[PDB]
């Protein structure tokens, strides 16, 4: 019986901090993915509008 | 190889410069925007592009210009 909750406690701590590390880890995932989407979607819109301009000259040619 | 970007036919149907390939099928069923795209995806491959319209609609075919112009193609 004592063997028993030892391992239990100490497998599950190590499971309960396990999981919220992967939640930090994530949390850091996350977080960079944010800001790559962001930088893309500026980029993008970027894309859009310089493209457009061109279309525009384009016209006017 | 001649691409069309259309992954349906550059495995399974592959098109060669000279060749003939047809493209058949009924009314509106999507033959157009298949030789357009054809078209629209030999940008920087450097081959010359006619699109002969033979008595389409005149203002179908002034869509299909303003396509290409828009893309710059
Ligand atoms: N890969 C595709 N994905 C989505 N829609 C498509 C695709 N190819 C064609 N279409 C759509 O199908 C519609 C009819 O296509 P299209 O006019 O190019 O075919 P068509 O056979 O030339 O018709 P028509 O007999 O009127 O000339 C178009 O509005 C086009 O947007
Ligand atoms: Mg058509």
């Amino acid at each position: 019986t004592i063997r028993n909750s030892e391992e239990l406690r100490g497998k599950a701590i190590e499971q309960l901090e396990k999981a919220r590390a992967r939640l930090k880890k994530v949390e850091m995932d996350a977080d960079q993915f944010r800001v790559n989407g962001y930088s893309e979607i500026e980029r993008e819109k970027m894309n859009l509008i310089n493209s457009t301009y061109k279309t525009l000259e384009q016209f006017e040619n | 190889p001649l691409q069309t970007g259309l992954i349906a036919i550059d495995a399974m149907i592959p098109v060669g410069r000279g060749q003939r390939e047809l493209i058949i099928g009924d009314r509106q069923t999507g033959k157009t925007a298949v030789a357009t795209d054809t078209i629209l995806n030999q940008q920087g491959q450097n081959v010359i592009c006619v699109y002969v319209a033979i008595g389409q609609k005149a203002s179908s075919v002034a869509q299909v210009v303003t396509n290409f112009q828009e893309r710059g193609a």
